[PDB]
């Protein structure tokens, strides 16, 4: 196909940083583009610097006094924000820090500028691996995530497009874009997640949605330690038959790296090419692509693994050698582009996950 | 030139010294470059929007942010207090609890009964059986509401839990013990699929986790009734195998009776045993909730004959 | 002392701990039958049907104590941590209007009825003389038999996810937030 | 056909408890309080799984939203915010009635976490400490860019700098020189260089330091089978536990003589468990000179006698049935895993062969810059030596006692990926299988026995009756109250199947 | 529950009767 690739990439997003023992840090797209860029692949991808978002646009989904709020809060004056703090859920989990702002800008611009050179036809396929916040809900801050940028970009691109498939590979369910479209049936959303005592909590079987939305909300629940083989004979049925009987217009993949082995937070036991092999399958389909880069927390493997993704979006297959980047002495012990699955034990089973498949399709043959 | 900026990192370490010896020997055995890109970054502006005093509360009983008073130990929340004080709108001045005050400015301990008969006097008019309680209100702090012991005890499936909310009888690598009764060494046969599948230690992948449910004890795979893991933080799981206990019809609802102890739970047989119109309250074997006892032989007939009607309406 | 509160509303206030406390539920106020309709319900009801002028009067004066206690009180002792948000809005609310709080013409029946529960415990923490005790005692004793007889109009079996005239409503993760955390 | 349909109900389900609710059901709709769907789903969750009564039931009967769990549903007043951005698409396609909180599907518990080893701990402290420092360097190397930036042009991305200049400037007088800076870029230029510059050479120390220390616990973090397997299989390698598989396999089969059926697709590996086997008897000093003689010769023997291999061939490198107690099905047993665990090691021989030899090194950094060949100075790095054999190799010296256990794993864990954690134990296992071969050999029962089954297997041309007498000769020295094993083998394939005849044969 | 088939019997019969 060799489709054109759009990327757009601040060079100031990664002087953000959470707290200092935080898991989340945006220091991993720096290196993410590194391996981009001593890979060579900016020879074959056209690099823009998205303008950052303004509050009207953010307004869109969330509410004026969130992000005035969010415009305002500061490490330095916290303590004339204590209502606020509890009422929007901007505490201990998400904190605040220097850059809240301006980093939450930086994506949802990026985003939104993804989506509308999609709308234009400069693209077929736009990345933003500054993006993929998708726990926030209109009015609050979840699981690290302030503001939810991917509904701003399904929303633009809702105006030149009928429908929207949104594809979720985080560990974690996507609440906040499940959410936000719960009840109109022209974005569907189709989330693998870990489900059990796990953060989003929600995310069953049973959640296919509600009014004009019945039947438009897809939920994978999986159990720990899932291995390549098993969650691409999930992942590949399902969004073969989502493609089929729905036929979006649009699709955005969510590229979260919790699925990856050795995460902080994650309990999955994919591989890069595990975890590669969604992107490169769901892209095989033709339909205009965005790739938003949402959860990971070992910044070497979500980078190495990013950068893998973006080669396979060129076209292209990498060496397992490294170019030199400039954090090289991250990748450790053999400086390859790989992650390593580990021998944990599987838990999930052919007859669970064929019940799973089979309520998803009853629930699926009502969308055409 | 600042001597202070060497305050302290992760590493333990003021980020300017090095490896920390000690940390030496605990940790040791014995195509282009980026600087293109700001010269390749086309900004995009492309977008469709360009254009646009103790440490509880002593109402609720509960750990937050205080507004204590300063002659009276007892420390009150914001929305717990008569009215609410919003946080912005400080009232930036001498602050006292309703007995507080009352028992600061209206401190007349040898003449309250005066303003007492006062009340009285001025309530006798329209309301006095409730004049005394009317001039009482005044004297007590804001209160959170709580049910009087004995609502509570009236039911015995119920409990307040630590906050004070309702709690009831649902508030709650290879393992080869867990197929096993631990009780009389006997497998757990799944309801379902009359299975253990205990699997092999050789090959742990033939294994099938169970579930033994906490209501009837019987046991079930987590594969046999769909469900991603087990319960250890919720409430108690419940088998598949019980009475709803909350049924909409079609809307309608309809509740199950709650548990009442013995002392007060009557009891009745009715002596036709052909046809009741009777709630889902039944055993089988202050006159509002009675237990009848359905006479289980009778079910048979019941349930049958309902059907044969609604086989013969449908039949025309 | 011996208040014998029906089982029938002893469950319906033990429903109400458990759908305020457990279940994050608030009061859809106003309400569609405030304490006021009902209590006027009820002394137009009976009143007419007693004759001793005694017994007539003491009535209306028994109707009218409860109606200026409860005003008195609700915002005292009537009110769950969860549900004081609700009443901070409605003062709000009003003092923008310049209206003063009327909470017989908002809250109605489930209040009421909560509201003689701690009764036996309000009077002994007072002076009352026993030969009234009892009367008050037997005077909310046939107040509460006539709202068992009358109980299907006032406490219904609705969901809140399916009727928006139901008589409890859920509370947006913001309003618990700011309710049980600040 | 129908109070024939409650008795068989009431079989069926075969509880009293179960039975009372069933009827509950039964009386909760027939007081027109349920419906007909919920009531066929509850005769489906307790009658589902027969297919006769069920279908009947179905075909008797003429039966011929969807709110999810996590979702509410808000009141209209508490919808209508002020939303500025939202256009009418953006109002019509938005859902404002339902919420999810995640601490209300969590039934207010919380959540449970995963559990991660020591070694992992260490990779994300040291990963803590490499985004520190990396985060201060670039962020005062690009105020530095700016800075020159800005001095060049006075020759005649609005907090980063200020956060930069704050953490440099820490005496309070940072807010000072900020507003100076607004309005003497020199001096800050320079001191964020000379800060650079320590900062650097901290990095490159630490980065040393963290290389180090990362090398010994990469692949320990991945060993999550491996660090727990000594124990498990110490926990879980007994008879009880065997004895517990093979009932429990029994006991399903029975509620519908075959229980376990294991393949031989090789016949060298003996070959190496034997070589093993006779490693540890000469190195054990708890058996005297006669003694390990009595037991090399009697497991060459048994083998021999067994899978009809050979009786020379070993020492140089029809249907048959085995009556046997708890001790000679005990033998068997850890036979057969020594047999799995090397078989499984034996099968990606060539796969990691290749991966070993064909093992590219990059040239840029690694050969430049960083040498690490600590597995590989003590030459347990698989450098030729065909891994099943280096695996061999290295087992015996474990078993020996020159090779430590922890540079077996590590050497394993590197070869193999962490796909070969069932080595571990090989030494222990293989003492447990010599103890278990002594013990059958001094049990005056299981010599018994075993000259029973020598005796009818060197028949090797018998009537239908062997199978009785044999068993009853068994029996004749087995009691009363132990359990007998009737180990099958077929030859022909070199296939076992194990039957489980607890006291099925009295 | 003999009772219970002369009675299921004699329904039964109604029944055909009914639809003669
Ligand atoms: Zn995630
Ligand atoms: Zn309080
Ligand atoms: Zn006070
Ligand atoms: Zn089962
Ligand atoms: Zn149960």
């Amino acid at each position: 196909d060799k489709r054109r690739v759009a990327y757009f990439y601040d060079a100031d997003v990664g002087n953000y940083a959470y707290g200092a023992g935080h898991p989340m840090k945006p220091h991993r797209i720096r290196m993410a583009h590194s391996l981009i860029m001593n890979y060579g692949l900016y020879k074959k991808m056209e690099i823009y610097r998205a303008k950052p978002a303004t509050k009207q646009e953010m307004c869109q989904f969330h509410t004026d006094e969130y992000i005035d709020f969010l415009s305002r809060v500061t490490p330095d004056n916290l303590e004339m924000f204590k209502r606020e703090s509890v009422k929007f859920n901007v505490g201990d989990d998400c904190p605040v820090f220097d850059g809240l702002y301006e980093y939450c800008s930086i994506s949802g611009g990026g985003s939104m500028e993804g989506a509308a050179r999609l709308n234009r036809g400069k693209c077929d396929v736009a990345v933003n691996y500054a993006g993929g916040l998708h726990h926030a809900k209109k009015s609050e801050a979840s699981g690290f995530c302030y503001l939810n940028d991917i509904v701003l970009g399904i929303i633009e691109l809702l105006r030149y497009h009928p429908r929207v498939l949104y594809i979720d590979i985080d560990v974690h369910h996507g609440d906040g874009v499940e959410e936000a479209f719960y009840t109109t049936d022209r974005v569907m959303t189709c989330s693998f997640h870990k489900y059990g005592e796990f953060f989003p909590g929600t995310g069953e079987l049973r959640d296919i949605g509600v009014g004009a939305g019945k039947n438009y909300a897809v939920n994978v629940p999986l159990r720990d330690g899932i291995d390549d083989a098993t969650y691409r004979s999930v992942f590949e049925p399902v969004i073969k038959k989502i493609m089929e009987w729905y036929q979006p217009s649009a699709v955005v993949l969510q590229c979260g790296g919790d699925s990856l082995s050795g995460d902080r937070l994650g309990c999955f036991n994919l591989s890069m090419e595990g975890h590669a092999n969604c992107v490169n399958y769901v892209k095989s389909f033709g339909i205009p692509m965005m790739v938003v880069g949402g959860g990971g927390y070992t910044m070497r493997n979500v980078a190495r693994t990013w950068c893998f993704e973006t080669g396979l979006l060129n076209n292209v297959v990498l060496d397992k050698d490294l170019p030199y980047n400039e954090y090289y002495e991250y990748y450790g012990p053999d400086y390859k582009l790989s992650v390593r699955p580990s021998n944990m034990f599987n838990v999930n089973t052919p007859e669970y996950l064929d019940k799973v498949m089979t309520n998803i399709f009853a629930n699926l043959e009502n969308t055409k | 030139t600042i001597s202070e900026d060497s305050k302290v990192s992760v590493t333990g370490l003021p980020l300017n010294k090095g490896p920390s010896e000690k940390i030496k020997r605990e940790s040791l055995w014995n195509d282009l470059k980026t600087f293109l890109t700001e010269n390749m970054t086309e900004e995009s502006n492309i977008r469709s929007t360009i254009g646009w005093n103790e440490d509880f509360c002593s109402a609720c009983n509960q750990s937050g942010s205080f507004l204590c008073c300063d002659t009276c130990p007892k420390s009150f929340h914001f929305l717990c207090l008569d009215p609410p004080i919003d946080p912005n709108n400080l009232p930036k001045g001498d602050w006292h609890c309703n007995e507080c005050k009352f028992k600061i400015f209206i401190n007349n301990s040898m003449a309250t009964l005066k303003k007492i008969e006062s009340n009285f006097i001025k309530q006798n008019n329209n309301v006095k059986i409730f004049a005394k309680l009317l001039f009482n209100i005044d004297s007590h702090n804001p209160k959170q509401f709580q049910l009087p012991n004995y609502i509570k005890e009236t039911f015995p499936a119920v409990k307040t839990g630590s906050r004070g909310q309702y709690s009831d009888e649902n508030d709650k690598s290879y393992n080869p013990d867990t197929h096993i009764d631990s009780n009389s060494g006997k497998f757990l046969i799944c309801y379902k699929c009359n299975q253990t599948r205990l699997g092999s230690w050789s090959h742990p992948e033939n294994s099938r986790l169970i579930m033994t449910c906490d209501y009837c004890q019987t046991p079930w795979h987590l594969d046999c009734v769909p469900r991603a893991s087990f319960k250890n933080l919720g409430s108690k799981w419940k088998c598949p195998l019980h009475s709803p206990t909350k049924v909409y019809k079609k809307y309608k609802v309809w509740k199950k009776q709650r548990l009442i102890n013995k002392k007060n739970q009557l009891y009745y047989e009715p002596l036709q045993k052909i046809g009741y119109q009777n709630n889902g309250n039944i055993q089988i074997i202050n006159q509002d909730f009675k237990i009848t006892q359905i006479d289980e032989n009778s079910i048979k007939y019941d349930f049958f004959d309902k059907i044969y009607k609604s086989k013969m309406v449908q039949k025309r | 002392i011996s208040l014998q509160i029906p089982i029938k509303l002893k469950s319906v206030l033990v429903d109400d701990w458990e759908y305020v406390t457990k279940d994050k539920k608030i009061c859809r106020l106003p309400a569609d039958v405030t304490v006021e309709m009902v209590l006027n319900k009820y002394e137009h009801e009976v009143s007419q049907e007693l004759e001793s002028p005694g017994s007539q009067s003491q009535l209306s004066e028994y109707c009218a104590g409860l109606k200026l206690y409860f005003d008195k009180c609700l915002g005292n002792m009537l009110l769950y941590r969860l549900e004081r948000l609700q009443y901070d809005e409605l003062l709000k609310k009003s003092s923008k209007d310049q209206k003063p709080l009327v909470p017989i013409r908002i809250y109605g029946a489930i209040h009421l009825l909560r509201l003689i529960s701690v009764l036996p415990e309000l009077i002994s923490s007072t002076t009352m003389d026993l030969q009234s005790c009892q009367l008050l005692i037997k005077q909310t004793e046939d107040f509460l038999v006539w709202l068992l007889m009358h109980v299907d109009e006032y406490f219904n079996d609705k969901d809140p996810n399916r009727s928006d005239d139901a008589l409890y409503v859920n509370t947006s993760s913001q309003y618990e937030g700011v309710a049980l955390g600040m | 056909e129908e109070v024939t349909f409650f008795e068989k109900a009431k079989r069926y389900i075969g509880n009293k408890h179960l039975y009372t609710e069933f009827l509950k059901i039964l009386n909760l709709y027939s007081q027109d309080i349920l419906d007909l769907d919920d009531l066929v789903e509850k005769v489906d969750f307790y009658l589902g799984s027969n297919k006769e009564l069920f279908t009947w039931f179905k075909n008797f009967v003429g039966y011929q939203e969807a709110f999810g769990p996590s979702y509410k549903r808000l009141p209209k007043s508490d919808t209508f915010m002020p939303c500025s951005g939202r256009d009418d698409m953006c109002w019509e396609v938005l859902n404002d009635e339902w919420v999810g909180h995640p601490v209300w599907a969590s039934e207010d518990s919380g959540f449970i976490a995963h559990r991660k080893n020591q070694y992992e701990e260490t990779l994300f402290k040291i990963e803590e400490e490499r985004h520190e420092y990396d985060f201060y360097i670039e962020s005062n190397l690009r105020t530095i860019q700016c800075l020159e930036t800005i001095v060049n042009k006075i020759e005649n991305s609005m907090t980063i700098y200020k956060k930069v200049i704050r953490k440099v400037y820490d005496k309070e007088r940072g807010f000072e020189i900020i507003d100076a800076l607004h309005e003497t870029a020199p001096v800050v230029l320079k001191r964020l260089k000379q800060k650079d510059e320590e900062w650097r050479r901290a990095q490159r120390e630490w980065n040393k330091v963290w290389r180090e220390l990362e090398q010994k616990v990469f692949f320990k973090s991945l060993d999550h089978l491996g660090l727990t397997f000594k124990q498990a299989d110490k926990k879980l390698l007994t008879t009880k536990q065997l004895i517990s598989e093979i009932s429990s396999i029994k006991v399903d089969q029975t509620n519908k003589k075959s229980q376990l059926d294991f393949d031989f697709p090789d016949k060298n590996i003996f070959y190496d468990i034997l070589c093993l086997a006779d490693t540890f008897i000469t190195h054990t000093t708890a058996y005297s000179n006669p003694d390990k003689e009595r037991l090399k010769d009697l497991l060459k023997y048994f083998i021999s006698l067994f899978f009809s291999i050979s009786f020379e061939k070993i020492e140089e490198s029809s249907i048959f049935n085995l009556f046997a107690n708890t001790n000679i099905y005990i033998f068997f047993r850890h036979w057969t895993t020594i047999y799995e665990r090397l078989l499984e090691i034996k099968q990606m021989n060539e796969r990691v062969t290749k991966e070993i030899n064909t093992r590219s090194t990059v040239t840029f950094a690694k050969d430049l810059d960083l040498l690490s060949s600590q597995l590989s100075e003590m030459g347990l790095d698989f450098v030729g030596e065909d891994a099943y054999k280096q695996v061999l190799r290295l087992s015996r010296r474990l078993i020996n006692g020159d090779l430590e256990h922890q540079w077996f794993e590590e050497s394993l864990r590197q070869a193999y990926n962490n796909k070969a954690f069932k080595l571990y134990t090989i030494d222990k296992v293989t003492q447990s299988l010599v103890k278990h071969a002594h013990t059958l050999m001094t049990d005056a029962k299981t010599a018994e026995i075993m000259a029973l089954f020598v005796k009818d297997r060197n028949a090797s041309t018998t009537s239908a009756k062997d199978q009785i007498i044999y068993r009853l000769q068994v029996r004749s020295h087995m009691s009363n109250t132990e359990n007998m094993f009737r180990i099958e083998f077929d030859k022909r394939t070199l296939h076992v199947s194990i039957q489980y005849i607890a006291l099925d044969d009295l």
